[PDB]
């Protein structure tokens, strides 16, 4: 958020947010989809990899380009810079690619149903199927996986170059003022390390947080529209939205409890670090002297470090128990909610698999945020270090 | 169950005309097959999945249709296509057949040839008499037989049996049998089978007397 | 391909019976083998099927608990068992084969059927008689002869003319039932010159009671 | 393998190896199973969690305890020590527990089949099963998972304590001769760090290598005995052991080929670290003296570091492509080999799942070996450091 790259930490970000809000609430709720009425938009979506050329996606690509164009060009004219192209357009491109990969995942999850319906029919009545249909299905799956691979590789390349450009920008800015910053202690380590650390950490946390929110906003409507075939739950009975509530509660409980039961560990890690450092320092003093290192004092220091490791080893068992127990129950819990519907003969093998996969992905979309928090802590430490060390 | 209705239930044609039958379902199938059962023999497919003519059968059969409406077509019928046709659906695990549509062949009229046969000596030793008269090679199917004993119409103890339509010249045949005891047999003298048909209004009469032989 | 069925069977109300269908010419691991029943009202009814490769069988719900279908993968054969026979189970039973894996040729082949007559009456032996023309009517260009079989149970009776030498101009009518006894006839037509210049005889075979009779026609 | 812990660095390990070989080739190949003839060993093994008390297991427990007891008593009497209890018996116990966990995994994999066969029966014919059967199956699965959890947690506890005992033993031994070791440079950081590093690293490598061999030797015979239901492969035709060859080639090719195609990266990482270190040192000299750092030299050093990063950013693409493509195809390759067998009516829904799971575990057992090598090189560096720093 410095002054060199990303023009300002003030009006720029606020303007970005306001323009994003206007665009979003013009599209979704306000219904800009009436452009689809002007054009000959079909309104239906295929299943193969031929989806990403249909008018429904191409209209959105055009709209995104237009919005980003207006926002970027206002800032290009209003207040020039040096790294404006990277700072604006690289961030826009990274956001777009993250959304695209989420859409690819949705496409595959939708493809899982016809295949397993076909396999069930092949197992039950073998005179209705021929092997060419299996070959065709495998063909379409490869058709999706190819574009997934290509986009992923190119995205990794671009992200790495973007990070390095941020680093070189603020390195150049600092070295422009090296003469007046010499005296502040520990300047070399600052300029040589904290730049990369700060840039990489911030970019990683931002990307992960965006990706988690996008996954939730893409995969909740699928459960809402797929819970129509599961009216009755094994113990509760009848509840209007049983699947959605149960999925949210299970995933949230799992992740949140595993997080809260193990909040005390970092303090114990720090205590171990400090005691080990004290032992090291005393040995260093006693090295070249014949009196500093003496059996009683080194014995006391080692007793401290031993007695203080044993506490961490004792506490870690609760975390181990919670983690392993949840990891083992989750294997069959996702299928435990579907027993009365399997018995009554309502869902076919092919909607069991969609449902299981959606459970897995929504559970994996609650794990990004907890990592985002841990990355934020590391970010804040370096932020205070780099803000104190500027006059 | 998928109930399947076939029409028309009875049909007719003449050598050279074109014939169609319809086998209409009660829900979408996509799996329809067509059979043929001649008299006294097992069935045999023609049309598999409604279009694919099976191994070598005369090329005058043809099937068509999709959804829930199917037709079988015969281009130029012959004297060898007098049989009963079914239609099987396949897309469940009950499998339901059709009702069958007996096909006939038309031809020029013919007159029945009548013969009368009296009981043999072994029948006399057995204690019961039986007189049998045969009616051969008449068309069409409708015909009636009458019994006369000394000019008296005798109506009980009559047995009739018909063959099926022949597969070479499209005729029919009747066998009529009348059984009595010796005591009733020896009390009368003359016996007569009479045939009434569409071709002529004069009942064809055959008779014999016991005293002569 | 060939499918051989069992023979005709007569049972008493209450007994159970097993029918067999043996397949020669192919491998029953590549097909279905279902069974179809046809009552005297010629409409056809589906009983059940089996998949010999693994053993999954399926039944029409109406026939469930009344019939059992099994297959012998070692030597090509399929069996069906019917239990608790009543008087409404007189019909003809056809096996069949349907190609599922290995699809070429005709996709459905049917056997021949085994009549299953359920009855309480006792067996009997036939009465065969010849028929000769009436006196003096040999002035026509062609004359007919008859062979009549009466008073037996159960079906079927095999009637042939001159041990199969003559098969032209012959009519054989279906047998009818009366007071639990069966009756049928057969008529042959020949030229006036042929007979009595040559020997004419009818051969009657009734394997159910193991009878074989030969009768030669004579002028009066 | 020091002199303090682990009674001797010489004959001890060789004697352990020879006696292990004698015991193994007396039991397995030599037919020690005749002992089961004295007892009433039936030879049939249940599927529930009652498996671990049948005599076929209990004889093995007795045999293991007898062998280890005899071997340990010999050494206890021949040459006494101080950490004999830990050094002998802790190691024997860790080996046993690793074997036990592998067996639990085998039991669950064997459980997968009846469950999915039951589900198939339920789906094909809606009038054949009720819910109580599903509850029973879930019950037996929980029965197994309980003991898996308990053993895993206790094993982690004991391993950590044993490693710390190794560290305290050899730290005590070194400090027993501190006076003669005072002058050698870097004695303090050695005594404070290398001891823990060496102990932890060597223990981890040993356990991982043993566990990999155990998984392979436990899971290949299941593939051999299950390859009777897949006679024909989609492209090849007919091979006597198609499944085993296909699984081995697929997993080996994946892991080994990814390892080979990404062999050249660590040297590039060395180059990056060296050029960054040069930058740092030059800035450190420039901090106090006003003639050291001048824009010429700092420009040159930054040019070098940038040019040396871009090479890594460009080589990373081969590895990315290979990894992502393999990961995507793997989702359906295991299912691609079973089309003709499903059509031909040989395998049910429940022998698809066992085959998929066994494929996965055999693939995962080829992963520990490259972890072992990677840990071994690290261990070699520290071994030479602790050897040279001793007289």
């Amino acid at each position: 958020m410095f002054k060199s790259f990303f023009p300002k930490p003030g009006t720029f970000f606020l303007s970005a947010f306001v323009w994003a809000l206007i665009a979003v609430i013009f599209w979704q709720a306000g219904g800009g989809d009436w452009v689809a009425r002007i054009t000959g938009a079909s309104g239906q979506i295929p299943i193969s990899a031929a989806r990403f050329w249909s008018l429904d996606f191409l209209i959105f690509y055009a709209y995104y380009i237009v919005c980003v164009g207006l926002f970027a060009l206002f800032w290009f004219i209003y207040s020039p810079h040096r790294w404006q192209y990277w700072s604006i357009l690289g961030t826009a491109l990274i956001i777009f690619v993250t959304w695209f990969l989420v859409e690819v995942g949705v496409a595959v999850n939708a493809w899982y149903a016809p295949f397993y319906d076909l396999i069930q029919t092949a197992l039950s009545s073998p005179h209705k199927v021929t092997i060419e249909q299996f070959y065709r299905e495998v063909g379409v799956f490869l058709g999706i996986a190819l574009i997934a691979v290509v986009i992923s590789v190119l995205n990794n390349f671009f992200v790495s170059h973007y990070v390095f450009r941020w680093r070189t920008a603020m390195n150049e800015y600092y070295m422009a003022n090296w003469q007046q910053l010499r005296h502040i202690e520990g300047a070399a380590q600052r300029v040589q390390e904290d730049t990369m650390r700060f840039a990489s950490t911030l970019e990683n946390m931002g990307v992960s947080f965006i990706n988690a929110i996008m996954t939730l906003i893409a995969f909740l409507p699928v459960l809402v529209t797929l819970s129509a075939h599961v009216p009755e739950l094994p113990i509760i009975g009848h509840i209007p939205y049983g699947l959605v509530i149960a999925a949210i509660v299970w995933s949230l409980m799992g992740t949140g409890l595993l997080a809260v039961v193990g909040i005390k560990l970092p303090g114990l890690e720090f205590k171990n670090q400090r005691v080990e450092a004290a032992y090291r320092k005393e040995l260093v003093y006693g090295e070249d002297d014949a009196t500093r290192a003496t059996p009683p004092t080194v014995r006391e220091l080692f007793s401290a470090v031993r007695k203080n490791y044993f506490r961490l080893y004792f506490h870690y068992m609760y975390f181990n128990i919670a983690r392993i127990l949840y990891l083992q129950v989750d294997n069959v819990f996702g299928l435990f909610l579907l027993f009365p519907s399997i018995v009554a003969g309502t869902i076919t093998l092919g909607l069991m698999t969609q449902i299981t996969n959606v459970f897995g992905q929504v559970r994996g979309a609650f794990q990004y945020l907890i990592n985002s928090w841990t990355t934020l802590v590391e970010l804040m430490s370096i932020y205070k270090r780099l803000r104190s060390f500027e006059h | 169950d998928i109930v399947m209705t076939q029409s028309p239930a009875i049909l007719s044609a003449s050598p050279g005309e074109k014939v169609t039958m319809t086998c209409r379902a009660s829900s979408s199938v996509s799996y329809m097959h067509w059979y043929q059962q001649k008299p006294g023999s097992s069935p045999k497919p023609w049309i598999y999945a409604t279009s694919n003519l099976a191994s070598g059968v005369p090329a005058r059969f043809s099937g068509s249709g999709s959804g829930t409406s199917y037709s079988l077509t015969i281009s130029r019928v012959e004297a060898e296509d007098a049989a009963t046709y079914y239609c099987q659906q396949w897309s469940s695990n009950p499998r339901t057949f059709g009702g069958g549509t007996k096909l006939e062949i038309k031809r020029a009229d013919a007159a029945p040839t009548v013969s009368i046969f009296p009981p043999s000596s072994e029948q006399l030793t057995s204690g019961g008499a039986s007189v049998v008269c045969f009616l051969n090679n008449f068309y069409p199917k409708d015909i009636n037989v009458k019994w006369k004993i000394d000019g008296s119409e005798r109506q009980n103890g009559v047995l009739n049996s018909w063959t099926d339509q022949d597969s070479k010249d499209s005729t029919y045949s009747m066998s009529s049998t009348l059984t009595l005891t010796k005591d009733e047999y020896e009390r009368h003298n003359s016996y007569t089978c009479e045939a009434t048909h569409k071709t002529s209004t004069s009942p064809i009469v055959k008779s014999f007397n016991r005293n002569e032989c | 391909l060939k499918l051989l069925d069992s023979g005709a069977e007569l049972v008493k109300p209450g007994a159970s019976v097993k029918l067999s269908c043996t397949a020669s010419g192919f491998n029953i691991k590549d097909t279905y083998m279902y069974w179809v029943k046809q009552r005297p009202d010629q409409g056809l009814e589906w009983i059940g099927r089996i998949d010999p490769a693994n053993g999954n069988s399926k039944y029409d719900p109406k026939f469930q608990g009344k019939a059992t279908i099994t297959a012998d993968t070692s030597s090509n054969t399929a069996y069906l068992q019917v239990s608790s026979l009543t008087s409404e189970d007189t019909a003809v039973y056809y096996c069949a084969r349907w190609l599922v894996r290995g699809r070429r040729g005709t996709m459905d082949y049917w056997g021949q059927g085994t009549s299953v007559t359920v009855s309480s009456a006792k067996t009997t032996a036939p009465s065969v008689y010849p028929l000769a023309p009436v006196c003096g009517d040999t002035t026509g260009s062609s004359v007919t002869l008859g062979c009549l079989v009466k008073g037996y149970f159960p079906e079927p009776v095999t009637l042939t003319w001159n041990s199969g030498s003559l098969s032209s101009g012959v009519h054989t009518f279906p047998a009818v039932l009366q007071s639990d006894l069966y009756t049928l006839s057969s008529s042959v037509t020949v030229t006036s010159s042929t007979w009595p210049s040559q020997s004419i005889t009818c051969n009657v075979a009734h394997p159910a009671s193991s009878t074989k009779v030969d009768k030669k026609i004579e002028p009066r």
